[PDB]
C-alpha cells in the first residue's frame, strides 16, 4: 500500500512544552578559542540566533569543570 | 587530555550580550570540580561570578557540574550523588543572597542512563531534588567516529532513545514525581558528530524524531548541542551558514505549538513512517486558535501518502516539505523547502518560509527519505483553543 491511514487524539493535551521547547547549547569549550569575543559578535550569526527566539543557550559542557573565573583578566 | 582555563569579565559580557540581543535566556554551567579537603565543593570561584553577575544586572540560571557521572574518569576524582546534592544546596544559599533570589536552578546534567549514572542521579535527587527546578539529563545516539550514514536512517537506533527517556523518568518519578525534566544536551553522534552526516539533511530524521518523541513522552525543553561550534553536529557552520537541522529548527518554531496531542498509523508497522501532532503555534498570524500541526519523517525507500481523519480529511492543509538541493542528495548541506532552497537573504535577513497551499481534501505526499510539517487550517479542535 502507497495509502496510510492514521489515528488522531484530540481530546486534550497529553503534555504541555515550554514556549523555549526547542533550545540550543554552546561548548563550554568554545571559550578557549582566541576569538571568542569576535565570533560572537557576528551579525550573520546573531540573525540566525534571534531566528529560533525564544529559548534557553546552555553554555557547558565537559569543559565546565575545567574553567575558572579570573577577575584580573582582561 | 584535559586541564583548567580561565575566563574573563569581558567573556561573560559577551556571552551575556549575545543572549540578552538574541531573544535568550542564558543558562550559565559553573565548575563542580572546585573542592575542598574533605572534597565538598568549595564555592569560592562561583562567589566571585555571581556577585560580579550581580553588579552588572545580568538574568541568569545556573547549572553546577557536566556529566558528574564521568568525574571519576575524566579527573581521577569520584563524587557521590548524595555530595553533588549537597553541592546544590550550597549553591542554593548563594543564589537567595544574590540580587536576583529567583534566579533558576538546574542539574545535574548526568549522561544517558546505565545501571550507575541512574543510582547517581537517584541519590542526588534524594538529598538535594528539592532546591532545583528542572532536572537535566543528556543523550546521544552514536560514536561520531562508528556513525555510518545508514545509521542515521535505522529505526531501530532512533527508539533507544525511547528506552532511556523512560529509564529516566522512572527514577525521577520515584522520587520526586511532578518534576519538570529537560534533555540538558544531546544530539545525533559523540566526539564531535559524525563528519559529513551530523552536518547535513541525514542528521533531521534523528533531529526532528527526538523532539516528536520528547514532546510526546513529558520532556519540556530540548537542548540541542550545538548552536555552533567546532562540531560537526552545529547547526551553523564555521563560516556562519545555516546548515539543514538550523532550517528544520526555525520552522519548527514557526508551526509547532505547545500542547501536545498525538498520532500514530492504522497498521502495526510504522516503524519507518513516523508521525507527531501538536496545536498549531498561535502566534503565526496565518493560523488561528484550533489550528493542528502534524510533522512527519518518511523511512520508507518510496514516496508514501497520509489519509486524514475526517472531518480533517476536507479541511484546507499547508505543506512544508523539505528535500536536499542536489547532487549530493542525503548528504547534502543545502536543503529546499516546497521546491525553493532555503538561504539566507543576507546576513540580517532570514526569508520568509513560503508554504505550499493545498487545494481542500487533496491527499499528503511525503517522498521517500524526507520530512515534512503540515498545518491543517480551520481545523477548530477544542483542545487547542
Ligand atoms: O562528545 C561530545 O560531542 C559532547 C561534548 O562536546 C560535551 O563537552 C559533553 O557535554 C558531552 N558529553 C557526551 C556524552 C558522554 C561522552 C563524553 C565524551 C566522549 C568522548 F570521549 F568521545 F569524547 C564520549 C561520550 C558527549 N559530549
Amino acid at each position: 500500500q502507497d495509502v496510510v491511514d492514521l489515528d488522531f487524539f484530540t481530546q486534550e493535551p497529553l503534555h504541555l512544552v515550554s514556549p523555549s521547547f526547542l533550545s540550543v547549547t554552546i561548548d563550554a569549550n568554545l571559550a578557549t578559542d582566541p576569538r571568542f569575543l569576535i565570533l560572537l559578535g557576528s551579525p550573520k550569526l546573531r540573525t540566525l540566533a534571534r531566528g529560533l527566539s525564544p529559548a534557553y543557550l546552555r553554555f557547558g559542557g565537559t569543559k565546565t569543570d575545567f574553567l575558572i573565573f579570573d577577575p584580573k583578566k582582561e | 587530555k584535559f586541564k583548567n582555563s580561565t575566563y574573563s569579565r569581558s567573556s561573560v559580557d559577551v556571552l551575556y550580550t549575545f543572549a540578552n540581543c538574541s531573544g535568550l535566556d542564558l543558562i550559565f554551567g559553573l565548575n563542580a570540580l572546585l573542592r575542598t579537603a574533605d572534597l565538598q565543593w568549595n564555592s569560592s570561584n562561583a562567589q566571585l561570578l555571581l556577585d560580579y553577575c550581580s553588579s552588572k544586572g545580568y538574568n541568569i540560571s545556573w547549572e553546577l557540574g557536566n556529566e558528574p557521572n564521568s568525574f571519576l574518569k575524566k579527573a581521577d576524582i569520584f563524587i557521590n550523588g548524595s555530595q553533588l546534592g549537597e553541592d546544590f544546596i550550597q549553591l542554593h544559599k548563594l543564589l537567595r543572597k544574590s540580587t536576583f533570589k529567583n534566579a533558576k536552578l538546574y542539574g545535574p546534567d548526568v549522561g544517558q542512563p546505565r545501571r550507575k549514572t541512574a543510582k547517581m542521579l537517584k541519590s542526588f535527587l534524594k538529598a538535594g531534588g528539592e532546591v532545583i527546578d528542572s532536572v537535566t539529563w543528556h543523550h546521544y545516539y552514536l560514536n561520531g567516529r562508528t556513525a555510518t550514514r545508514e545509521d542515521f536512517l535505522n529505526p531501530d537506533v532512533l527508539d533507544i532513545f525511547i528506552s532511556s527517556v523512560q529509564k529516566v523518568f522512572q527514577v525521577v518519578e520515584s522520587t520526586r514525581p511532578g518534576k519538570k525534566v529537560w534533555l540538558g544536551e544531546t544530539s545525533s553522534a559523540y566526539g564531535g558528530g559524525a563528519p559529513l552526516l551530523s552536518d547535513t539533511f541525514a542528521a533531521g530524521f534523528m533531529w526532528l524524531d527526538k523532539l516528536g518523541l520528547s514532546a510526546r513522552m513529558g520532556i519540556e525543553v530540548v537542548m540541542r548541542q550545538v548552536f555552533f561550534g567546532a562540531g560537526n553536529y552545529h547547526l551553523v557552520d564555521e563560516n556562519f551558514d545555516p546548515l539543514p537541522d538550523y532550517w528544520l529548527s526555525l520552522l519548527f518554531k514557526k508551526l509547532v505549538g505547545t500542547k501536545v496531542l498525538m498520532a500514530s498509523v492504522q497498521g502495526s508497522k510504522r516503524r519507518k513512517l513516523r508521525v507527531y501532532l501538536h496545536c498549531t503555534n498561535t502566534d503565526n498570524p496565518r493560523y488561528k486558535e484550533g489550528d493542528l500541526t502534524l510533522y512527519a519523517i518518511n523511512l520508507h525507500n518510496v514516496t508514501k501518502y497520509l489519509r486524514l481523519p475526517y472531518p480533517f480529511s476536507n479541511k484546507q492543509v499547508d505543506k512544508y516539505l523539505l528535500r536536499p538541493l542536489g547532487p549530493h542528495g542525503l548528504l547534502s548541506k543545502s536543503v529546499q523547502l516546497n521546491g525553493l532552497t532555503l538561504k539566507m537573504v543576507d546576513d540580517q535577513t532570514l526569508p520568509p518560509l513560503m508554504e505550499k497551499p493545498l487545494r481542500p481534501g487533496s491527499s499528503l505526499g511525503l517522498p521517500a527519505f524526507s520530512y515534512s510539517f503540515f498545518v491543517i487550517r480551520n481545523a477548530k479542535v477544542a483542545a487547542c483553543i
